[PDB]
């Protein structure tokens, strides 16, 4: 599972669009995925790499440029094969996507929903209601 | 700072006791600072003449002190074994084998250069006041009562809280 | 090689060549084929060689079909110039045939034509040498004699008999 | 050849090794100055600095400030360079209050103490740069004019 | 390892005792700078013309050449300069000092790759460096009166830029 | 104004000496296309002759300009 | 700043890249490469009847006589100046592409 971090990396010459001292002092995240090609993609901070065949890393700094490649790698280049996780500084590795092994657009069993309202938008309370109050506003 | 006022409070006695042949048809009778003064008013550059006594001074003393640069920055940051002061030069022997000296020589040399640095401290402004130079000085022990008439010097805003604020006896 | 010692040897030349001296300085041999440099020395050589009597012999005697002009050099000013343009087209005629329709870089010397002959003979090594050497002093004369006329704008021996003024322009 | 390659190896650091950036001339000059030369304490870095940028300022305020036509101008370009040193030194020492937890380490530049070191020895060789231009401005009539004198 | 020339500097890096006229004098570091071969021909070169420019100063007071007072009336150490580029001499010596240039610029960059010695063109015609040890000592006494040389022509054409007497009537008439 | 003259046999050997030298040229380097019976065709040989015609224009103009004529 | 010869020093025109400037036979082939040509002379205002070069090398020691003074606007030095170190960069930003890059 946890990241294997001599996975080689993408063919690239460098730009200025990647990642700054927040990455290397905050958090950092990566994408590893399977090629079967050696082939261009286009990166997410720039111009473009080349994929080497077999399994790639990148490292970038949001999390939305990970997933922003991974819409792309699986638009053109049909690889599903794409696993991102967050970096700390510290040293702990953060799996992050697919977050059970399975896409979010599918079902999964063992998912909770977080954030459902039991009523529709419509219903919610008015802010009068809730003044001075700590009650929430849907319902 | 020792070594340089020893040989300025050399210079000034000496400068007293005699002068070499043709200084005096050419600075007149000046003392001290002025001298240094007289040939620059008349040295390319800082005057206008046929001269460069100051000038030829500045250029091999900035030769041998640009050298000396070399030498403290090297010792500074400890890529040098050698102490201060020390340029190797002990033409006689003296030291009987180090140029550096002996540990009596070095104490002579820096508390002859402290006593050195006090004194022509001391001949420097009393020339800037009396304008008698050292040996006139030190023979008028009576002094402000007669003194000679010397030029003000190239920075003349220092004599000028004398007269106003100090008592100017003179 | 032998004749500028403070550098290196050419290594693309011998002493098997006619007027091998070891003389490459600027190391043109290396860039450019030596039997093609070795055919253009042999015929520049030729040519000037031919050109040190041309700038001469007019001098003494002009035919009488022209004018002379001033000086031999001149003379190409004063001549009809279709006169010219026949020996342009008659030396590319021989050009043409002498060489048997090659006349590059890549298609000379492919049956093995030695640089210097054209098949008036073989000759000794010392013999090719001769004319190497006698080709190059000819050719360094030519560019004497002619910007000699040119400056002068005098006859060549007229000036070395008559008071021997340097060239001025 | 190639002369622009990834900044240290990384393809996706946010850099590039360019000649500007990495030729052995930029090298040379980045790690020789002051502020990256090695061997030197925080507050010795700051007086190289110090010494260095306090000396360019006196001129500017004395060829073209308000009272450049006056015979206080050096006095008035002096004091304006004074006053600026006066106010960057404030502006350093905020920066060290709000920028730097305190710890024990002091021969580093980014640290508490090596900040409160470095700007103390700016501000000694700033004014130390500006009383230096001062005394030359004043004696050498070279200076003063544009070199103007020799016209 | 400290300097021979100055006792309380230390010993250039780029510096060896094997350079003729080597003392150790570098204070400022000008051969890191520059490469220390490309320096060594330069001063050589500087030292053979400085040479020439020396001794030709002494010759011109001590003698002219046939016909050379016709052409140069007063002109004396570089005033004939002046008047000779109007004549053909200083053209004519600039044409052949730059044909033996474009040689000595290929020996340059012989000498930069490592093939050559700085200096060394060969030009031994009279043998007088045959023995092995006179050669090191020739050197080394090249190298000296090259930087005197130097160091004398500046010296001659300054005092001849005060006076305009020229090195030899600078001395006998005080 | 630049000094031109009328036609002569001179104006002429100069076109031929440059249409010829470009005809040479044009064996050796037009990349695209027996050293002159080797693949040699009219679009060949008309823009050698066109640039000698260039050429020679140009050689012409400036021989009459500096006096050599 | 510094140059480097074309014998190998530890210079590095970027980070991991060795590459050996010819500063020596650039600047020298490059000065005399244009130098020579522009000798050809001109009986034109600006030159004077020698060529850029000398009329250049000639307006040099002229305002230098002048040694304090700077040229003025009309004067021909800035032409000179400016038409002759033109060639001059030209001629060595194409004699490092051509040597350097060729290497022959
Ligand atoms: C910077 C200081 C200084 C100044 C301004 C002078 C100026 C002069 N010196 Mg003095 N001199 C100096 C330092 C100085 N010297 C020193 C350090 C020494 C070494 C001890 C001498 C030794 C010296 C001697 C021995 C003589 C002079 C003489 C002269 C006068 C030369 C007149 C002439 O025709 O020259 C001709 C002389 C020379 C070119 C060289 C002697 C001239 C006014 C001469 C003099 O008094 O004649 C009037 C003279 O004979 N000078
Ligand atoms: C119809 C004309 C003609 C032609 C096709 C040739 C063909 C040849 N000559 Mg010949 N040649 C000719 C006329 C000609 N020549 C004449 C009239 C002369 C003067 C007597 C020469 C002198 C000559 C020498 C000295 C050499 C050749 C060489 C060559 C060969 C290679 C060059 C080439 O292909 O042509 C190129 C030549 C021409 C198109 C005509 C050349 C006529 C001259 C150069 C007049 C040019 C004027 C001008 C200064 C040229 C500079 C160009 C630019 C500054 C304007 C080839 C066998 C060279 C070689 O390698 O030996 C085989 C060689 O070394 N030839
Ligand atoms: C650039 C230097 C230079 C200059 C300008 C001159 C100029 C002159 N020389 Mg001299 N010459 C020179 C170098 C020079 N020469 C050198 C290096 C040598 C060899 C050592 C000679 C050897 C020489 C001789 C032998 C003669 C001349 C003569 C002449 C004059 C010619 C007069 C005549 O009737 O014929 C002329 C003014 C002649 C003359 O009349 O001089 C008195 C004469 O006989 N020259
Ligand atoms: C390679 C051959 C060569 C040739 C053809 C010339 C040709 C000439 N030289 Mg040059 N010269 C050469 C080599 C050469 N030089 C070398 C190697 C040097 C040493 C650097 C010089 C140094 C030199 C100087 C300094 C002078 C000449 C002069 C002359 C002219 C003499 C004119 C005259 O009346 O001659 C007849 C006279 C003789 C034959 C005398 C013997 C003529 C332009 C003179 C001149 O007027 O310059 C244009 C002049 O002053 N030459
Ligand atoms: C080989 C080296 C050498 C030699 C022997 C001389 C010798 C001489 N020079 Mg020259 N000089 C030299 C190098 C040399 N110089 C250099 C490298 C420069 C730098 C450009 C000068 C610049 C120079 C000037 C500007 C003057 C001299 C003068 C003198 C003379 C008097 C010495 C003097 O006043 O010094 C005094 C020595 C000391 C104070 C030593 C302590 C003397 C003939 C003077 C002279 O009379 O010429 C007209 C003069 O005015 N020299
Ligand atoms: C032997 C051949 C020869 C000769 C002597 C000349 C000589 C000349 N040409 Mg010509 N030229 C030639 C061949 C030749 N060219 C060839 C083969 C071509 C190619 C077609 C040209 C194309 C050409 C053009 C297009 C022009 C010239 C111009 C000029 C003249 C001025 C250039 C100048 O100083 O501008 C200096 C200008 C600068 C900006 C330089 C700084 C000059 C007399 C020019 C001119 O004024 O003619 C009247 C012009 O407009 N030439
Ligand atoms: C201004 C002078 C000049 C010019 C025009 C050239 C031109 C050329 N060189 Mg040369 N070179 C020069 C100086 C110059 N070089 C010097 C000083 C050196 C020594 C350090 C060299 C060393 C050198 C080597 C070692 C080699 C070349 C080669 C080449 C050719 C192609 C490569 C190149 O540089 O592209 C330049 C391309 C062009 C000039 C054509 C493009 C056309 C546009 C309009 C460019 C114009 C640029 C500029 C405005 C022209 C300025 C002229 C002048 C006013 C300064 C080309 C013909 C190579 C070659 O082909 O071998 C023969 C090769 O191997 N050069
Ligand atoms: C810690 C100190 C380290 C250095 C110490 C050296 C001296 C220490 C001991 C001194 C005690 C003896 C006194 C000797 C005094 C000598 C005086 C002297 O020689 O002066 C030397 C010089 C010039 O001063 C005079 O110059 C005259 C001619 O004008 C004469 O030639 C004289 O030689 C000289 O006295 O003064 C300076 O050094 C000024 C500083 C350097 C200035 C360089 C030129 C200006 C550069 C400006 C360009 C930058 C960009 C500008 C931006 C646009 C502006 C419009
Ligand atoms: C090192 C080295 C060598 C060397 C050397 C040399 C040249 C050495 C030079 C040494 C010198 C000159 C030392 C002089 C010190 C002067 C002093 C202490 C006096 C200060 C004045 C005072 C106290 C006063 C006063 C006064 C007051 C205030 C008022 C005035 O009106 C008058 C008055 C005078 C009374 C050599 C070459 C030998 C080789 C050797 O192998 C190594
Ligand atoms: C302009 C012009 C032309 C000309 C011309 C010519 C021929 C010009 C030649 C100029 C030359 C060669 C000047 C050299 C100056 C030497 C110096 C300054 C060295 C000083 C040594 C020092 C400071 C000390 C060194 C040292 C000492 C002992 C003490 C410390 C140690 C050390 C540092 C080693 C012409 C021909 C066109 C004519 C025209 O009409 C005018
Ligand atoms: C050439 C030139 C010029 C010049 C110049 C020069 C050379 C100026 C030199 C000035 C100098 C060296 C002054 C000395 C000051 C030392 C002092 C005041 C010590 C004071 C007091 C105490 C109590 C010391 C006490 C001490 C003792 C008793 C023992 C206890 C400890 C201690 C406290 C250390 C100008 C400027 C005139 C311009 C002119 O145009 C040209």
């Amino acid at each position: 599972e946890t990241l294997n971090l001599q996975i080689p990396s993408p063919t690239f010459e460098g730009s200025t669009g990647g990642w700054l001292r927040a990455a290397e002092v905050e958090e950092k995240y990566a994408i590893t995925w399977t090629s079967p090609k050696e082939q261009v993609f286009e990166m997410p901070t720039g111009g473009a790499a080349i994929m080497r065949q077999g399994e790639n890393l990148l490292y970038l700094a949001r999390k939305e440029q990970c997933l922003a490649l991974a819409t792309q790698v699986k638009n053109s280049f049909k690889i599903t094969d794409y696993k991102v996780y967050r970096i700390f500084p510290s040293g702990e590795v953060q799996y992050l996507h697919p977050k059970d092994g399975v896409f979010p657009e599918k079902v999964n069993a063992g998912r909770v929903g977080v954030g459902n309202v039991s009523h529709s938008i419509g219903k919610n309370l008015n802010p009068a209601q809730i003044k001075f109050t700590s009650k929430s506003f849907n319902g | 700072h020792g070594r340089v006022a020893m040989l300025a409070a050399a210079g000034a006695i000496v400068q007293d006791i005699f002068t070499f042949p043709g200084v005096k048809s050419v600075i007149g009778d000046v003392k001290m600072t002025s001298v240094h003064d007289k040939f620059l008013s008349m040295e390319a550059g800082s005057g206008k003449g046929d001269m460069a006594a100051m000038h030829q001074l500045l250029l091999w003393l900035g030769l041998l002190e640009i050298a000396t640069s070399v030498a403290i920055i090297q010792s500074f940051k400890g890529e040098t074994s050698r102490g201060p002061g020390e340029f190797g030069f002990d033409p006689l022997n003296f030291g009987k084998g180090n140029s550096a000296g002996s540990d009596s020589y070095k104490l002579k040399e820096i508390k002859n250069g402290r006593l050195a640095m006090i004194g022509i401290g001391g001949m420097v402004h009393h020339y800037l006041l009396t304008g008698k130079g050292p040996l006139q000085f030190l023979g008028g022990i009576p002094n402000y009562k007669s003194c000679v008439s010397h030029p003000d010097s190239l920075l003349p805003w220092l004599f000028k809280a004398v007269g106003p604020v100090l008592p100017k006896i003179c | 090689n032998l004749a500028v010692p403070f550098l290196k040897a050419p290594a693309k030349l011998d002493s098997s060549m006619p007027g091998y001296a070891g003389f490459d300085p600027l190391g043109c041999s290396d860039f450019y084929d030596v039997k093609w440099l070795q055919e253009a020395e042999i015929k520049n050589g030729r040519v000037a060689m031919l050109g040190v009597v041309g700038l001469l012999v007019p001098e003494f005697f002009h035919l009488p079909m022209y004018t002379a002009g001033a000086t031999p050099y001149e003379s190409y000013t004063t001549v009809p110039a279709f006169a010219l343009i026949q020996i342009f087209l008659g030396c590319g005629a021989v050009e043409y045939f002498t060489h048997k329709g090659k006349i590059s870089p890549d298609n000379m010397f492919d049956g093995g034509r030695v640089p210097g002959e054209f098949g008036w003979g073989k000759a000794d090594m010392t013999m090719q040498t001769k004319e190497i050497k006698n080709g190059r002093l000819a050719m360094l004369a030519f560019g004497g004699i002619l910007h000699q006329q040119l400056f002068t704008k005098m006859g060549t021996i007229a000036h070395l008999t008559g008071g021997f003024k340097p060239l001025t322009f | 050849s190639q002369f622009i390659k990834p900044y240290n190896d990384d393809p996706f650091v946010g850099n590039l090794a360019t000649p500007v950036s990495t030729s052995s001339f930029t090298k040379s000059l980045l790690s020789n100055l002051p502020a990256y030369r090695a061997g030197l304490s925080p507050l010795l870095r700051g007086v190289e600095i110090g010494l260095t940028h306090g000396y360019f300022l006196v001129g500017p305020f004395y060829k073209l400030g308000p009272l450049r036509n006056s015979d206080v101008a050096l006095l008035s370009g002096f004091f304006s360079a004074l006053g600026l040193i006066v106010i960057l030194v404030a502006c350093l020492t905020i920066y060290g209050v709000v920028s730097f937890e305190e710890t024990e380490a002091k021969d580093q530049l980014q640290t508490a103490k090596g900040w409160r070191q470095f700007t103390s020895g700016w501000l000694v060789g700033s004014v130390g740069g500006a009383s230096f231009a001062y005394i030359l401005i004043s004696n050498i009539p070279f200076l003063q004019t544009a070199g103007m004198s020799m016209l | 390892a400290m300097s021979e020339s100055v006792p309380f500097l230390k010993k250039p890096e780029a510096l060896d005792s094997s350079m003729a006229g080597y003392a150790g004098f570098d204070p400022l570091g000008l051969s890191s700078i520059a490469d220390i071969k490309f320096l060594q021909e330069s001063e050589i070169k500087h030292c053979r013309i400085a040479m020439l420019a020396a001794a030709g100063s002494i010759a011109q007071d001590i003698f002219t050449f046939p016909g050379v007072s016709k052409v140069v009336g007063t002109a004396k150490m570089t005033g004939v300069h002046d008047v000779l580029v109007k004549q053909g001499a200083m053209g004519q010596i600039l044409l052949w000092t730059s044909f033996l240039e474009v040689f000595g610029t290929i020996a340059l960059l012989e000498t930069l790759d490592g093939k050559r010695a700085p200096g060394d063109f060969k030009f031994d015609p009279l043998g007088f460096s045959k023995n092995a040890e006179t050669a090191k000592r020739y050197q080394l006494s090249e190298i000296k009166n090259g930087r005197l040389a130097m160091l004398a022509t500046g010296g001659m054409v300054h005092g001849y830029f005060i006076t305009g007497k020229g090195p030899l009537e600078l001395l006998t008439n005080f | 104004v630049p000094q031109t003259v009328a036609w002569s046999a001179k104006t002429g050997a100069v076109m031929v000496l440059s249409n010829i030298l470009c005809i040479v040229a044009g064996r050796y380097v037009i990349q695209v296309k027996s050293g002159s019976f080797a693949g040699f065709g009219l679009p060949e040989l008309l823009a050698s002759t066109s640039l000698g015609h260039i050429v020679g224009s140009g050689a012409i103009l400036g021989l009459s300009y500096v006096g050599v004529l | 700043l510094s140059v480097v010869a074309q014998s190998k020093s530890d210079f590095e025109i970027s980070d991991g890249t060795p590459y050996t400037l010819n500063v020596p036979l650039v600047g020298a082939a490059s000065f005399i490469g244009w130098v020579v040509p522009t000798l050809l002379p001109s009986q034109i205002a600006l030159y004077g009847g020698k060529g850029l070069s000398t009329a250049f090398f000639a307006s040099i020691g002229t305002n230098l006589a002048k040694f304090p003074a700077p040229p003025g606007m009309t004067d021909p030095f800035w032409l000179l100046c400016f038409i002759w170190h033109s060639g001059l960069f030209a001629t060595m930003i194409l004699g490092s592409i051509g040597y350097n890059g060729y290497a022959g």
